[PDB]
């Protein structure tokens, strides 16, 4: 027990999060959350060649944002923790990195043609 | 020839001589992680310089608009019958009048000299 | 497989608030470093600066155990915030605010250097070689 | 659909179109619309507050106008002056300039009381003729008849104490670039530069060499190890040994260093050279000893320890590299820069790239009216900001109060450019010695032939009595961008020339909607990536700097292309440039690169078909011009880097026909071959029967000829 | 004729890629006379 | 530019106007005395005689090899000769050096000047003391190759970083 003394149960729990870069505007939303915090569902489908998840917002939320998952090799990811109470603690290390993307951003067709 | 890394504090293994089995070994000068020398030398220094620029030239050369085509020599490890030629463009320009192909056929990139 | 096959669907809540802020600690793959070797591990803000923004020490442990240093990124919500996802037992998701990003690398405790020393070390060592000429 | 033989009016009836519109003096009225919208907005708003002081106070300015050229009367009755009058009465044409000032007294009196003082005298500038800040924009030729002014004047001067002042194009070095050269004269085997300059907001520009040391230094010492690659930084004495300087940013270790430098491993010829550069720099082994090291030489040397590693550290966080980035976070981007200027250095010692040119025309940018008034302007209204405290301190300290329509000086702005315009030197009154001088020039008038001849025209800053030909002697880059025969004789031959006929120089715009695009099309950036990830991956710059990587260029660069074909997204006159060898791509945005445009072509056919020009022999009543053209991808301007990696075609009905054929993927073809000429070179008839030193002598002759 | 080779007359004209080889040639052949006379003047008024 | 190089014209004057150290072309015109003026093959002969010629001239690659023993042998092939010395063994006075140089010449290039290694292997060591040691082939084989190690007195300031001075030191101040 001790201030400089950092918890390592999440590490060697081999505990695994999940990173998903969001949008200003989206995250600017999402700091209106709908009820305690909520707000939306995830949606995941994956096929034998082919994997597809997004988000849909809370209705709530409203008054499909698909994910792009991105590779987190290269470098080792885990996330660390200071409390209120300033003690420290780790929760666990980076399964996956992704970036949630406005789905046809206008044009992009007429730059492809 | 090449180089060799340390395997503690990654940088770069200085070659040693010790006086007990006449083997080289390989040491550092932050640590001292040691290794034993498999090719036993350590330099060279060639000075003909005759390398042969088909180890240099890349695949994708064959896209470009200003140079020249042929339809006289065709490609060997495909047939195709169109080739894009050029002259050795680098130094060692003392008889350098030479003329390398390379194939213009899509996902083929054979180079040769003649 | 199911990574082929595989499909579900879970709830996403974004909390406005924790009982603990959220940052990465990041390591380079190519050190590989076993977690599991580590059977402690001290944290603290970094001295040579003698607080938010002081760069973490990490001292794995206790007494005897391994030693990084941790550098602040330039920015981590300049564009784009970063989350955490985390997966409750309830199957829905939970999503957790990156407060910071701090760069974590190895430490050399051997090989001590005294530059003034060296400075006239490289002196003499080009001078010594440079007599005796000819 | 296709245009066979009727080819000799075809070419003519697109030219047409592109002198109704543009003219031949857009060269000086569009740079002068820039600094004046927004080149003069950006400096009084990027300026530091001044706070100042018990109580303080804040001042800042915001909002600048400026209205009609004015002459105040004897009797202070204003009125609006008409360029005639500032002829025949020795007047100056200028406008009167205002500001929003806002005040806030900050004393902690349990209120913070702020004030504005909206629409502040400032000074007067001077205003070109017929741009849109002038009296006679967009006038008909009934009204510029009544005013007694001339239909066909083209404008683009000031009329400055009555007389009347062109300002001549100066000729500059490109910036934000690395350059290789060889002195074999002093003690450097080769040599780096990189003139860097931080988005318009310097007066000067820092520039960093990264040298080498010769190999036939006579001593038995350096004869084995080898040459140390050197670096010289600015505000320092001494050189200094690049891992040192490496160290200050961090990267202590010699494995982080040597794959900033080097970005592979498989190659013992380049990590052979590299390392007697860690011998005598096996020193200074930790950070902020190295600090100290070059700390210990500046223009100041320290007497104590913590302001020698206060020093070094600004000096080398806003003196280094300013367009990479200025703020003290970001300093791996510095790190990879100064890697790859020096993984360039030692490519040119292996002798696997060759050196630099010096006059290679894609290696220059020009100076116009607009980047040469905003350059005079910051350096006058620091200037006038400078006496606003002097004023106010001297005035605080008997505490009484503050009142600022005192403290400007108008007079700093006003006589400021007014001076420096009218008689030339680039600089002070106090400074008629450190100025460059041949700037603003009187205009001739000698016959309307002579006139546009002088409104468009370059100037080389060398010196006017070098014997060196290499700055005279005609590059071949010239080819259709300045005139090949037109040029003055005696000491000046070869440093003032003339620009061509359709050459047009590019104007400025901010890289920031190619870089949100890039980053949404698959590049990584630098920070989030691993430096083994590098060799096989083409690095993408963006306006000088190292911006990310990327494992698929060409589709990339066809797809630019292609947008900036309907220039959809880019400004058409960005240039960019794939060279497949080097395995790298650049992008420009900036302001003095000269372009001209060509004719695209596809598989083997031209894009121009007949629908274009039966509906453009019909711009009178039909509103399609030369902009409907560009916008439907059938021309393209073609800058001088890019003209590198261009396949031309001189004409379509002769050189684009299928046979025993000299090549085969043309890339563009010529509107016609004879805008290659300026302009008093071409009124000469059948000038390709002459010898060539008499088409020079009529060019300089038909200046000074009555009409 | 790519390397600077007129293979026509002054009576029958010149193409223009000749054209701009002649300029070149003309060129050099102008700057020399420039320099020649301040040389000769300024090492004849020493010698003498 | 219009006439290999000689000066003339206004430039050549001032060059001879002062007397100044630096003529941009100094160059002797040389004449022959014997029937060496007649034929061509003497006067090629002190042609080569007369031009200067130094190491890296003459060689197409060299390499530090380490033989702790002389009977190692680690490239494969040079075995042969140097055991032709072997089974004739002089001078393993003090010691014998692990560190080996050695170095490949150029027919081509030695012909021309008509050099063979013999003389450079009394040259290489006359004149530059004894502390190096020269072993070689027979010019029958196709390849040059001669072989030299420091002379062993020395190991009874590291001998690596001195045998890589040594070799950049010859082959530009070889004065053949
Ligand atoms: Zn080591
Ligand atoms: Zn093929």
């Amino acid at each position: 027990a001790e201030r400089g003394e950092l918890d390592l149960t999440g590490a060697k729990q081999n505990t695994g999060v999940w990173l998903v870069k969001v949008p200003k505007y989206l995250s600017q939303q999402w700091a209106k959350a709908s009820g305690r915090g909520e707000v939306g569902k995830l949606r995941i489908a994956k096929t034998q060649g082919r994997t597809e998840v997004s988000f849909t917002l809370n209705e709530d939320l409203a008054n499909e944002h698909p994910f792009v998952l991105q590779s987190v090799g290269g470098q080792t990811l885990t996330v660390f923790t200071e409390s209120s109470s300033d003690k420290l603690s780790l929760e666990g290390i980076v399964v996956q990195r992704a970036e949630c993307r406005p789905a046809a951003s206008e044009n992009y067709m007429r730059l492809k043609r | 020839v090449g180089i060799r890394f340390c395997q503690e504090c990654n940088n770069m293994l200085y070659p040693k001589e010790d006086k007990e089995n006449r083997i080289l070994l390989y040491a550092c000068r932050n640590c001292d992680y040691q290794q034993e020398a498999d090719n036993s030398c350590i330099y060279v220094n060639k000075i003909t310089h005759e390398v042969d620029e088909l180890t240099q030239i890349i695949a994708d050369v064959s896209q470009d608009p200003t140079l020249p085509r042929t339809e006289d020599h065709p490609c060997q490890k495909c047939g195709h019958k169109e080739a894009v030629f050029f002259q050795s463009h680098s130094a060692r320009a003392e008889d350098a009048m030479r003329l390398y192909y390379v194939c213009t056929a899509p996902h083929c990139g054979h180079r040769w000299t003649e | 497989g199911p990574s082929s096959q595989n499909v579900t669907e879970y709830v996403v809540r974004v909390p406005k608030n924790t009982t603990k802020k959220y940052n990465i600690m990041a390591f380079n793959a190519a050190d590989k470093v076993n977690f599991a070797t580590w059977n402690q591990a001290r944290l603290e803000r970094d001295l040579s600066n003698k607080p938010e923004d002081q760069p973490w020490l990490l001292r794995v442990n206790g007494k005897s155990g391994r030693k990084f240093k941790g550098i602040k990124k330039g920015g981590v919500t300049e564009n784009t915030s970063y989350y955490i996802f985390t997966q409750c037992p309830d199957g829905a998701f939970e999503a957790f605010p990156v407060h910071n990003w701090y760069n974590f690398t190895p430490l050399a405790r051997h090989r001590t250097l005294t530059a003034e020393e060296a400075e006239e070390e490289w002196e003499r060592r080009n001078k010594v070689l440079n007599h005796f000429s000819i | 659909e296709i245009t066979p033989d009727l080819w000799q009016e075809a070419c003519w009836i697109v030219i047409s179109s592109y002198f109704d519109e543009k003219g031949l003096v857009r060269q000086q009225l569009d740079s002068f619309d820039e600094f004046i919208q927004m080149s003069v907005q950006r400096i009084v708003e990027d300026a530091p507050p001044i706070d100042l002081q018990p109580p303080r106070y804040l001042l800042k300015f915001e909002q600048i106008y400026l209205s009609k050229p004015t002459h105040w009367e004897r009797d202070g009755a204003p009125s609006p002056m008409m360029p005639n009058e500032a002829r025949l009465r020795n007047l100056t044409y200028s406008a009167p300039l205002y500001v929003d000032i806002t005040k806030t007294v900050i004393k902690e009196g349990e209120e913070q009381l702020q004030t504005q003082h909206q629409k502040t005298f400032i000074g007067k500038i001077p205003i070109m003729l017929r741009s849109t800040y002038c009296l006679l924009n967009g006038l008909t030729d009934r009204d510029l008849c009544e005013l007694n002014e001339c239909p066909l004047d083209p404008g683009g001067y000031f009329i400055i104490n009555g007389s009347e002042k062109v300002l001549i194009a100066q000729e500059k070095m490109a910036t934000n670039t690395v350059y290789v050269f060889a002195k074999k004269d002093s003690k450097y085997a080769y040599t780096g530069e990189c003139r860097s300059c931080l988005e318009n907001s310097s007066r000067p520009t820092s520039t960093i060499w990264v040298s080498m040391l010769a190999r036939g230094g006579q001593g038995a010492k350096k004869s084995a190890i080898g040459q140390r690659i050197v670096a010289t930084l600015p505000y320092i004495k001494q050189e200094v040994p690049i891992i040192i300087v490496f160290r200050a940013l961090g990267f202590v270790s010699d494995r982080d260093i040597l794959e900033h430098i080097i970005y592979d491993f498989e190659d013992p010829e380049m990590m052979e050279m590299v390392k007697p550069s860690l011998d005598e720099a096996f020193v200074i082994q930790e950070q902020n000893v190295a600090l100290n090291f070059i700390g210990s030489r500046g223009a100041k040397p320290g007497v104590t320890k913590e302001k020698r590693i206060k020093y070094a550290k600004e000096v080398l966080q806003k003196e280094m590299l300013p367009h990479v980035g200025v703020s003290d976070f970001c300093e791996t981007k510095k790190a990879y820069f100064l890697g790859y200027m020096v993984h360039r250095l030692l490519l040119a010692a292996l002798g696997r790239r060759e050196l630099d040119d010096r006059d290679h025309y894609g290696n220059k940018r020009l100076d116009l009216a607009g980047p040469l008034l905003a350059f005079l302007f910051r350096g006058m209204f620091k200037n006038l900001l400078k006496e606003v405290r002097i004023y106010a301190q001297k005035f605080i300290d008997r505490g009484k109060d503050f009142n600022l329509e005192l403290a400007i000086k108008t007079r700093i702005i006003s006589d400021g450019l007014k001076y420096s315009l009218a008689t030339g030197n680039w600089g002070d009154q106090k400074k008629a010695h450190q100025a460059r001088a041949g700037v603003s020039q009187v205009l001739n008038r000698l016959t309307f032939a002579s006139t546009l001849s002088h409104l468009r025209r370059l100037n080389s800053p060398i010196g006017r009595d070098g014997k060196l030909a290499k700055p005279r002697q005609l590059h071949n880059t010239l080819w259709g961008m300045v005139c090949p025969a037109e040029t003055p004789e005696g000491h000046a031959v070869g440093l003032v020339k003339n620009l061509a006929l359709m050459a047009y120089i590019s104007v400025g715009s901010q890289p920031s909607p190619i870089l949100e695009f890039l980053e949404e099309w698959s590049m990584e950036n630098l920070e989030e990536i691993s430096p083994a990830a590098i060799a096989d991956a083409t690095k993408i710059f963006v306006n000088g700097c190292w911006v990310g990587i990327h494992k698929d260029p060409e589709q990339l660069m066809n797809t630019l292309r292609k947008l900036r074909r309907q220039m959809d997204i880019i400004v058409s006159e960005v240039s960019m440039i794939r060279d497949i060898r080097e395995r790298e791509i650049r992008i420009y945005t900036d302001a003095g690169r000269i372009c001209r445009p060509l004719l695209i072509v596809e598989k083997q056919k031209l894009l121009l078909k007949k629908r274009h020009i039966d509906q453009l022999k019909e711009r009178e009543y039909n509103n399609y011009s030369w902009q409907d053209l560009v916008a439907s991808g059938v021309v393209e301007y073609i800058d001088t880097l890019e003209e590198e990696t261009v396949m031309l075609a001189m004409t379509p009905d002769d050189l684009q026909e299928k046979e025993v054929a000299y090549c085969s993927t043309y890339t563009h073809c010529e509107i016609h071959p004879s805008m290659i000429l300026g302009v008093c070179a071409s009124i000469i008839p059948f000038p390709d029967h002459n010898q060539s030193p008499r088409n020079t002598y009529q060019s300089a002759m038909g200046k000074q000829a009555m009409g | 004729e790519s390397r600077g080779f007129v293979e026509n007359s002054y009576l029958a004209g010149l193409t223009p890629t000749e054209f701009f080889f002649h300029a070149m040639g003309g060129r050099e052949g102008l700057i020399d006379t420039a320099v020649k006379t301040a040389e000769t003047g300024y090492i004849q008024r020493r010698l003498i | 530019f219009h006439y290999k190089n000689v000066t003339l014209g206004v430039p050549r004057l001032k060059e001879l106007i002062n007397i100044s150290k630096k003529p941009k072309t100094p160059s002797l015109t040389v004449f022959l005395l014997g029937q060496s003026a007649r034929d061509a093959e003497r006067a090629k002969d002190i042609l080569c005689r007369l031009e200067h010629t130094t190491l890296r001239k003459v060689t197409a690659n060299t390499a530090i090899y380490y033989d702790p023993n002389p009977q190692s042998t680690v490239v494969a092939e040079d075995q042969e000769w140097v055991n032709v010395y072997y089974e004739m063994p002089d001078f393993d006075v003090a010691r014998i050096s692990p560190w080996l140089l050695r170095v490949e010449l150029d027919r081509k290039h030695m012909t021309d000047r008509k050099l063979t290694m013999e003389q450079i292997a009394e040259k290489i060591n006359a004149g530059f003391g004894d502390d190096l040691n020269c072993i070689f082939n027979d010019d029958n084989a196709e390849k040059l190759v001669l072989r030299i190690r420091i002379m062993n007195s020395d190991e009874n300031m590291d001998d690596d970083v001195f045998l890589r001075c040594i070799e950049s030191n010859m082959l530009t101040d070889m004065t053949l």
